[PDB]
């Protein structure tokens, strides 16, 4: 099996109070069962919209999901991964830079 | 260069239950896609359907169908302990040479299977184990059925490949600039620039050092191209400098001329 790489970055170079869209990406994991989970303030952000999962040329499955938001001061955001290579589900917190 | 590439994965979870997911694309262009509980096709672009008449759509769609129902059934039938993992990539690439490629592999627990060759028309054995040697025979034996997919591949793929670039000319020949940001992040400084709403896929971020481009080191890192949601990309690259002048150059399609974007 193969552990997923993940990503969290938004769409634009974030500013407090200015719309945007938060990514995660999920990558180079294998099987392709996975729940990814976008959060806010520890809990599911709303309106998260899931891609099709794909695989790229060397068989490792991906999947991105996304959801528009509108970053504040104070809050905090991250992505929930859980994949059978994992123990316990994996916390990747926004760094509101990437 | 043009490809068209269907894309086929299904886990087995026991002897009658599979998952079974798939999807077309025409370059990073997603065509459409197998609804994983119901099996039909879904069509994402508008040009899709009426580039072909009706008939040929509906043999296309029995056809992959039937691919993915067979798929299950030969394996299930040969087979090895559940759960497991099958892949197929199926399809056929045109370069500007009028040159064709094509291609039918199947993967096994991600790894190379099962390979199709053309000119001979049967299979290569890709794994040094038993159940990739008994696929390869099974499959060597269906004679009809190899000289059929020589056909698809060579012929069908090529030539709904071409219909498809010029159905689909304003996908493929969509572009949209790249934006590019630089600041510092504390480290020793280490520099970054972000590069997000670029499409098409291919870019060239350097740094430049008095207008010198930095050769690679362990101090540059590239990173690797993140998806948008609106098929546009996003790159990082960085560089670790200490406290010169530095700036970003950013080489796009778009652009013709790239963007120069100097570190303040
Ligand atoms: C196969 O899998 C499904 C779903 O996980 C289950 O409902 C079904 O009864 C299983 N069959 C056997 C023989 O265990
Ligand atoms: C594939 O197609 C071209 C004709 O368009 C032909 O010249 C070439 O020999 C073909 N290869 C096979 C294996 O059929
Ligand atoms: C292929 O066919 C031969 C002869 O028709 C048969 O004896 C053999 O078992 C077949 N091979 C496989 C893997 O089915
Ligand atoms: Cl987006």
């Amino acid at each position: 099996d193969l552990t997923p790489k993940v990503q969290v970055y938004s769409r634009f170079p974030a500013s407090a109070g200015t719309k945007n869209v938060l990514n995660c990406f999920a990558a180079g994991f294998h099987p392709p069962k996975i729940s990814i989970t976008l959060m806010k303030d520890g809990v599911p952000m709303e309106g998260a919209q899931y891609s099709d999962m794909s695989f790229n040329d060397d068989w490792t499955f991906q999947r991105l999901v996304h959801a528009d938001f509108t970053p504040s001061s104070g809050s905090t955001y991250a992505c929930k991964v859980e994949h059978e290579t994992l123990k316990e589900p994996q916390v990747y917190k926004w760094d509101p830079e990437f | 260069s043009h490809m068209l590439k269907l894309l086929h994965f299904a886990t087995f979870q026991n002897s009658t239950s599979v998952l079974v997911g798939g999807l077309g694309l025409l370059g990073d262009v997603k065509m459409g896609s197998l609804d994983s509980r119901t099996g039909n096709i879904r069509y994402y672009r508008p040009w899709l359907r009426p580039s072909l008449p009706k008939g040929d759509w509906d043999v296309i769609e029995s056809s992959i169908k039937s691919y993915v129902r067979d798929f299950s059934r030969l394996v299930q039938m040969y087979t090895v302990p559940y759960p497991f993992v099958f892949q197929s990539s199926i399809g056929c690439e045109l370069q500007s040479n009028g040159t064709i490629r094509t291609f039918f592999d199947i993967a096994y627990e991600g790894q190379n299977f099962l390979r199709f060759n053309l000119d001979a028309g049967t299979w290569d054995q890709m794994q040094h184990n038993q159940l990739s040697a008994k696929a390869e025979h099974l499959m060597a034996n269906a004679s009809t059925l190899n000289e059929v997919i020589q056909v698809l591949l060579n012929d069908t793929c090529v030539d709904i490949l071409r219909l498809f670039i010029q159905a689909g000319k304003a996908d493929l020949e969509r572009q949209v600039p790249p934006m590019a940001v630089v600041f510092a992040r504390t480290a020793q400084l280490l520099l970054v620039c972000r590069v997000t709403s670029f499409y098409p896929r291919p870019i060239a971020v350097t740094w430049l050092r008095d207008g010198r481009e930095v050769p690679p080191s362990p101090a540059l890192s590239t990173g690797t191209v993140l998806p948008n949601a609106d098929l546009t990309y996003q790159l990082r690259s960085t560089l670790l400098v200490s406290p010169h002048g530095y700036a970003c150059r950013v080489q796009h399609c778009s652009l013709g001329r790239s963007l120069l974007v100097p570190w303040h």
